[PDB]
């Protein structure tokens, strides 16, 4: 703190900070402005030096707003990348990029900070047992299952339910698992960051009477903050997070929401370092940014980290770098459709675009396996007789392909689900299926048993008897 | 269409009310213009004496 | 609406003749300071805002 | 402000301040602008097309009835291989700039009507002084027949930070009324 | 109109009293001036955003304060700015003089009357760029925003609090279905503000006779920033909006905001970076335009009861290009908001108006934004009929087709048929409750497609006077008791009756 | 005793002009290079200050060509934007964008001349009276009705019909018009500018004796022109337009073709300026020059301008820059189609993709209103049902369907209309069609009275009867 | 308005104007960022060759600019 220099450029959120000529702060130290508000009150603005640009000056990020921000204003640099705090202390607190409690309760106790770039563990750490964990949707049990102490995955566009289901999985896995969750929304929605810590409140994991008996940290880089915010709150999460891994020794879950936003704000002030745009307007770091991020998120010996991240996909497509990165990082990724979303089929995951490596017969048993191999097969054949149908009709398919297409039919509604959090979507109240009901349920239906029922008795239902008494009482209701 | 061609000339007559009006203020506004002169000259003195020390 | 466009119109006018008026009046002071003692008043004048500068300066 | 011409004017100052010779190098820059004022000697110099071995010869003359600094000579020499004599005169008025970073003094300029004797400025340039937090303050004047009786001071890193009184008293009265 | 005579009290009055405070104040020089942007050397002490003041008397923003010069993006047009004259630092952040007296005032960009009604009573003031509420100073949304479309408001529900954008085609019914929710809060208390940033001049003015013959006048403050105007103004209009209504927001009082277009706003955002040498991005828009946004849509918020459980909904518009969602401003607009509203021309000739696309519509509250009476009668109508529209395009591929399925293509076409509505006529939501009661319960089964429109026509009218009980019921207790049910029955029947005679 | 300037570079038609440091001609102000060939001395190159440079240099792009300017020449700041001579005079001659007659006459009077960069009408000059306004065409007056003193455009690719839909338009519309009209041809076909020329004088819009009572001005700024040139002259059109309304307080037509090569004219200069082009070539500042010039055509309380203009749509994308920006301006658009017009339905006007503000019911009755959407439906039903069609073809669809096609494709044929300015095409004499006739022809269609005709007694015909009494004649004639 | 007038280079020059010199053994760092490093100096260097910077970070040479190598 003893280098004092002065602020040369703001150009946006990027600024350049003049030092003197021995002494200039290392890459990503964190420098603090001695800015004043609009009170004269000073008021510090914290950056990131993100380059060193030669003439004895520094190009730094600032985390929080430049406006207000004066030329020739001192700038001190801390000496280190930003210190976080972590721990005993951290759980059920909301919490900055900076690291900064957030929620209106006295302050963090910062006895433990971490900085927030590390390297990843050596290839010797890496934990390699393979582990399937329940999670109660159906596409996502029989189809691609998750792996505990993996990376995983959400894809989709805009409003096809990557948080719905974040919620849906959040709900069940956090009040369940032993190890202390960790949940950081970069760049997301406030009334999303606020109507999770409600609800987290609600569920008792916040445990608002008795804190730091909580179970979650909550970490926010919403959309209202500057580019250099919201690249930073999936280091400071996760820094978190690997402090409950390393140290304590007790395994994680590490929910990311939204992953894209982390890479998009890069890329926003990518321009402004002077870096030359790469294909579709990325920064040329994309694939470095996101493997610095990915790879620090791994399982060790020590301590085991399960990360669930949604993952925003631009139009729709997932041939854009942002998407595309991040899929060789994932365990198991499950991609959300616009068509399921607008058929209604809910939770939107497309299962012959949803994979796993797990769903594997060494890891999930060959009934299992066969029968989420078998579903498949039934939903590729009736992809590909779709455009046929349409043109040449129902009749002219032969009695084997229109039973496929008949099973596959009821098959796609029988993947729908209705969840706890989306009641105020779906109106009818949600069900949890264990694995055991889905492949009972899926086999059923692939074994030609349940040919005589309509196709709306499988609809937002849970069990393979839900469905089963829902054609009941719609038979009963025609009959009237 | 009976009501409706009545509100239709009753809406007119407003417009007639409101035409008017407007021209007899700006006929009221050309006559204080003229009028009060000597808050112009001593306005004008107004300033004067108070804008500088 | 149209009595609305009244109270506009009264206050336009209003500043209209205002300004016009201290125009004039700034007209008078140029020409009589043009005509004010120029080194005597010129320098107390100066002397003045001297004063002035060096009070701001303390501040 | 970091450009070219200014990185150029920065580096001239460092290697004067090391030696000692911030007062004989700033003559030595200061007698440079009078010989690159004229139209024909600058354009000489700065014209890609005439030889550069011409201008070396050329140079050296120059500075020999200058009599300049022997780094002075240097650093138009140094300009002169390395391209940037075509910014030479940006590069020489930076130098001043840069100069009085460097002993700390500042400058300020104030402006009259009628000029003012010493004991007035010694006051502004006291004032300015603390104002401004200099180790020196350098005053600059100029006369000026529109504003009134008064005048206004300038002073900063540039010419940034002006505080006057002499019109715009004036202007707030005429502002002032409106409102 | 007598002016001259007190003009000798009036000129000494503005003499009288003034203080001519000196303090120290920043300046600069103009080093260039072309089409919007000053380029101003000098000004150390400017922060970025202060307005920096030119000398023929325009206000600027100093956007890029770089080494040498400073970045101004000015305010108006430049023609009288001159290379060389002095520009001051004024100090402040682009504050707005706000107050109650806005209401029914068309306003301007920078906040000054365009209407030519007289200067405005503004005590306080608001920056432009204030803060969004945080995470712990709002709350859940709960409370209904009504906007008498039965297709939104049933499906699509928006929410004190909220923001849905409304997303279509050039001419495909957006600001209709804008203005008639300003329209329909006519008695609900809530302030509106509608930001027109772009927009037509003459367009604009065609929207505020409207509001004003409707009388919605009243609680209605109307922004805008013409195509005409510099790109600064265009940019900045929406910001203006916000901060009055966020001005009412904190006084408790409950917003609603209409901004139209938003992609009009980032063309001009576009227009003022691309002229700062700011290198671009997709499409030349720069790279922090999601950023322009994401931070003007995120003030509106519900507050929480600590803060005075005021609240403020946006409603976005963001016209696309043929359809085309895939680009790039409407990508960056969707997943801000808390929904969208697909509005769709090939629906729009089609005759269902208002043309609302409902499988490709969004609401993430939700049910929760909806009253409990009409939650519980069309909690599952959003789910359903998007699966009715799989079906019905299904069974075009099937020649004899089984009647579990005749029935849902029956009810399924009923329930479309509930949900078109003509212009400017809003539905109360106990008027939105019997038919949804009516369509759901499949009392429409019996009668044709043609005369479901005209059915349920007559039957809300049967309402309104024969059972005022029902009316008391949904408005008081704002939930479907088995009394208001059994009404409603009564009524439906008695009217199905009339029907049938007639 | 104007400062002199001296012309410092010279990059096409964009000139840096160095002054003397105090004195720079501000923005927008009009600049003379003295000028010079090899035989005489003409002034002509007339300049129009964009940008000031610093180091006391503006930045001009200059309404003439630059062929034969010399880094060093003189050039005088005439101190005020490039005026224009209005009014009285400019009835009945052909200008420049230099407001420099054109068509070899006597000069005209420069007694009263206005700038052509002014700011438009205020918010509170304005009206909302909300007229409809009939140009005896079909698919003009039932599915996209033009507004009374509002801006109009006509979309289309090249060689869709634009330029012979505005002259169908001023055809019908100017003799029938009380207002004087204002035609200004903005990067067009010289050739149609001579034909127009020659059309006015035919009709008697321009009589060629006492030229004083003509009631129309022509502007032209034309392919040849040079960029520079091609942005103004839209400028100097409007500003002639805008005095008749503002000073003789009448009602004018301001037809302009095409406003799409303004905006181009406006893109290539930006290039020669430097700015940096926001997407595609287009200058960044697209709306802003859009809209500086359209904002100035609206209609206020002393008088109306009602101003039809083409826009020209490239490679046929309606999704480009200068198209898409244009849509919010207009109150009624026409698109006009080009597969229409390799199919031979003229006026090509796409009747689904054409939109006007003024197809409501409180403005167009309700007659009216329930037809137009009822012809809509069914050309969008239409519409869907091709790409079933384009495969299997007609014997598939159901009953219902078929009937919607057999009556959309009777539709679409009733729609395409002769007109009186195409007689030297096809020979056959144009139909107008008044708006009632319209109204009921349509409604036939629709009722099915008339679903036992063949398809091809309704093309180009111009009411219902001339249908009917072609319907015969094809089944009378075996 | 280019890299490799740093104003030490350039006092460093003045200096030594009137000399002759080979600065081929090493080359300063010029300016640092995004993985990487612009090097005034190393006159000698050939496109490939690895140079290692103080702290031992080991970079290869792949621009070699007259100003500077990357
Ligand atoms: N519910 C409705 N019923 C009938 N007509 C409607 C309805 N909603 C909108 N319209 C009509 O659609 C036309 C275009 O609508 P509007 O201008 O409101 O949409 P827009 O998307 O804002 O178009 P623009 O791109 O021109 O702004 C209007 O004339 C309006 O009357
Ligand atoms: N399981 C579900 N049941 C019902 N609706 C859902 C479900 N998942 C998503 N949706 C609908 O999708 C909307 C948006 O999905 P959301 O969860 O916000 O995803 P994203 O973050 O991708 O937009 C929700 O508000 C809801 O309307
Ligand atoms: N109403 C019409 N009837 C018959 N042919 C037409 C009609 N309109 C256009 N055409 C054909 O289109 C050709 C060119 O149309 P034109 O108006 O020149 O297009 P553009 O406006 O793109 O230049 C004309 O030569 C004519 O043959
Ligand atoms: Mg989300
Ligand atoms: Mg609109
Ligand atoms: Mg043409």
């Amino acid at each position: 703190k003893k280098n004092l220099g002065r602020i040369a450029q703001i150009i946006g959120p990027v600024l350049d900070v003049a030092f003197p000529p021995g002494k200039m702060p290392n890459i990503y130290n964190a420098l603090i402005v001695k800015g004043r508000d609009t009170a004269g009150q000073p008021m510090n603005v914290t950056c990131e030096v993100q380059q060193l640009l030669g003439n004895n000056r520094v190009r730094a990020v600032a985390m929080s707003a430049t406006d207000g921000l004066t030329r020739g204003m001192e700038v001190i640099d801390t000496g280190a990348p930003l210190s976080v705090p972590v721990g005993g202390a951290t759980l059920g607190r909301i919490f900055n990029v900076l690291g900064e409690p957030v929620d209106n309760l006295g302050p963090v106790d910062t006895r433990t900070t971490s900085p927030i770039h590390r390297s990843a563990p050596a290839f010797t750490q890496l934990d390699t047992k393979l582990s399937i964990f329940e999670t109660g949707i159906k596409v996502v049990d029989l189809l691609a299952p998750y792996r505990r102490g993996g990376k995983i995955g959400l894809f989709g566009g805009a409003g096809v339910g990557k948080t719905v289901l974040i919620m849906e999985l959040i709900n069940n896995i956090a009040k369940a698992h032993g190890g202390v969750s960790v949940f950081g929304g970069v760049g997301e929605r406030t009334r999303e960051g606020n109507d999770l810590y409600m609800e987290m409140k609600e569920s008792g994991v916040i445990n608002e009477q008795n804190i730091a008996e909580s179970k979650v940290a909550l970490v926010y880089g919403q959309m209202n903050e500057p580019p250099g915010a919201r690249m930073r709150v999936g280091l400071t999460a996760l820094t978190m997070a690997e402090y409950f891994r390393d140290v304590n020794e007790q395994d994680v879950l590490l929910f990311i929401d939204n992953i894209f936003r982390f890479v998009q704000a890069g890329s926003e002030v990518s321009a402004l370092l002077g870096r030359m745009p790469s294909a579709v307007g990325y920064q040329p770091t994309l694939s470095t940014e996101m493997g610095s991020l990915q790879e620090r998120i791994t399982s060790t010996k020590e301590g085991s980290i399960t990360s669930i991240q949604a993952v925003y996909v631009p139009a729709d497509d997932l041939t854009d770098p942002a998407p595309a990165t991040t899929f060789a990082h994932l365990d198991a990724t499950t991609v959300l459709s616009r068509g399921l979303a607008a058929k209604g089929i809910y939770p939107a995951v497309d299962p012959l675009d949803s994979t796993s490596t797990m769903l594997q017969p060494r890891i999930v048993g060959e009934e299992h396996y066969e029968i989420a191999q078998r579903v498949k097969e039934t939903l590729q054949r009736y992809k590909e007789l779709q455009d046929i149908i349409a043109i040449l009709g129902l009749d002219e398919l032969s009695e084997e392909d229109r039973l496929t297409v008949a099973r596959a039919r009821k098959i796609e509604r029988f993947l729908s689900q209705p969840f706890f959090v989306a009641e105020v979507f779906t109106g009818s109240p949600g069900k949890y299926v264990g694995l055991a009901e889905t492949i009972r349920g899926f086999q059923l239906i692939l074994s030609g048993e349940l040919d005589s029922l309509p196709e709306q008795a499988f609809y937002l239902v849970g069990n393979i008897d839900e469905a089963t008494a829902k054609a009941m009482n719609l038979e009963m209701e025609s009959k009237l | 269409l009976e009501v409706e061609a009545k509100l239709a000339e009753g809406r007119k007559k407003i417009e007639v009310e409101l035409q008017e009006a407007l021209g007899s203020l700006e006929q009221q506004k050309e006559d204080t213009i003229k009028s009060l002169d000597s808050q112009i000259s001593a306005l004008s003195d107004d300033i004067v004496k108070k804008v500088l020390p | 609406y149209k009595n609305e466009t009244i109270q506009f119109e009264q206050q336009k006018a209003i500043n209209q003749v205002r300004q016009r008026v201290f125009q004039q009046a700034l007209q008078g002071a140029l020409g009589t300071l043009n005509s004010c003692l120029n080194n005597e008043l010129h320098l107390r004048t100066i002397n003045a805002n001297i004063g002035m500068f060096g009070a701001m300066n303390e501040i | 402000v970091d450009s070219t011409a200014s990185r150029y004017a920065s580096a001239l100052a460092d290697v004067a301040d090391v030696t000692g010779t911030l007062e004989a190098t700033n003559s030595d820059v200061e007698k440079l602008i009078r010989i690159f004022s004229e139209e024909p000697v600058y354009y000489f110099f700065a014209n890609p097309v005439i030889s550069i071995d011409n201008k070396r010869s050329v140079l050296d003359e120059i500075i020999t009835t200058s009599g300049l600094q022997p780094h002075t000579a240097n650093f138009i020499n140094i300009l002169i291989d390395s391209e940037r004599i075509n910014l030479v005169k940006e590069i020489l008025n930076e130098f001043e700039d840069v100069f009085n970073k460097i002993t700390g003094t500042e400058v300020a300029v104030v402006t009259s009507v009628v000029k003012l004797e010493n004991d007035h400025l010694a006051q502004i340039a006291k004032g300015v002084q603390k104002i401004t937090g200099a180790k020196n303050v350098r005053i600059k004047t100029v006369i000026d027949p529109s504003l009134v009786a008064g005048f206004t001071i300038r002073y900063g890193n540039e010419g940034s930070k002006l505080v006057d009184m002499s019109v715009k008293k004036q202007l707030e009265e005429i502002a002032a009324q409106l409102e | 109109t007598i002016r001259a005579d007190e003009i000798s009290k009036i000129i000494r009055e503005r003499i009288e009293g003034y203080n001519r405070e000196v303090k120290v104040v920043n300046t600069g020089t103009v080093l260039q001036v072309g089409d919007g942007i000053a380029r101003i050397h000098g000004l150390d002490e400017v922060m970025a955003g202060e307005l920096v003041e030119f000398e023929e008397g325009t206000i600027g923003i100093a956007l890029n304060l770089e080494s040498n010069n400073v970045g101004v993006v000015l305010m108006g047009d430049g023609l009288m700015i001159q290379e060389g004259s002095s520009v001051k630092a004024t100090g402040r952040i682009a504050q707005i003089p706000v107050s109650e007296a806005y209401l029914g005032r068309v306003i301007n960009a920078l906040a000054k009357p365009i209407d030519g009604r007289g200067e405005i009573t503004a005590s306080e003031s608001r920056l432009i760029e204030s803060p969004a509420p945080g995470i712990m100073s709002r709350r859940s949304v709960y409370e209904p925003l009504q906007t008498g479309l039965i297709a939104i408001d049933a499906m699509i529900p928006v929410g004190r609090g909220q923001r849905e954008l409304i997303i279509g085609d050039r001419q495909t019914g957006k600001t209709a279905v804008a203005t008639d929710t300003i329209l329909n809060q006519q008695g609900q208390n809530v302030i509106c503000v509608y930001v027109a940033i772009g927009q037509k001049a003459s367009s604009v003015a065609q929207v505020v006779t409207n509001f004003q013959e409707r009388g919605a006048m009243e609680y209605t403050i109307v922004v805008a920033e013409t195509a005409d105007s510099p790109a600064t103004l265009q940019y900045l209009a929406p910001y203006t909006g916000a901060a009055l209504a966020e001005y009412f927001m904190y006084r408790e009082r409950h917003t609603l905001i209409i901004y139209d277009d938003l992609s009009k706003q980032a063309q001009a955002y576009r227009q003022m970076s691309l002229l700062l040498r700011r290198p671009p991005g997709r499409e030349a828009y720069p790279g922090d335009v999601f950023y322009l946004h994401s931070r003007l849509l995120e003030r509106a918020a519900k507050l929480s009861s600590l803060l005075g459980e005021g609240s403020m909904t946006a409603l976005p518009i963001v016209e696309t290009q043929a359809g085309d969602v895939s680009a790039y401003i409407p990508t960056n607009v969707i997943s801000i908001t808390d929904g969208q509203i697909f509005l769709s021309a090939d629906l729009f000739n089609a005759g269902i108006r208002p043309a609302i696309n409902v499988g490709i519509s969004v609401s993430r509250v939700g049910s929760a934004a909806q009253i409990k009476a009409m939650k519980k009668v069309a909690g599952k109508l959003k789910l359903e009929l998007a699966q009715f529209a799989e079906l019905e395009a299904f069974a075009q591929f099937a020649s004899d087709l089984d009647k579990a399925t005749q029935n849902q293509l029956a009810r399924g076409q009923r329930l479309r048929e509930l949900l078109k509505q003509p212009q400017s006529a809003p539905l109360t939501v106990e008027e939105q409750v019997m038919t949804i009661y009516t369509g759901t319960n499949g009392y429409l089964d019996s009668l044709e497609l043609d005369q479901v429109r005209k059915y349920l026509v007559e039957l809300r009218t049967y309402v309104k006077t024969n059972k005022p009980e029902f009316q008391e019921i949904i408005s008081s207790t704002k939930t479907f008791t088995e009394e208001a049910e059994a009404l409603l029955k009564e009524a439906i029947q008695e009217q199905m009756e009339r029907f049938l005679l007639q």
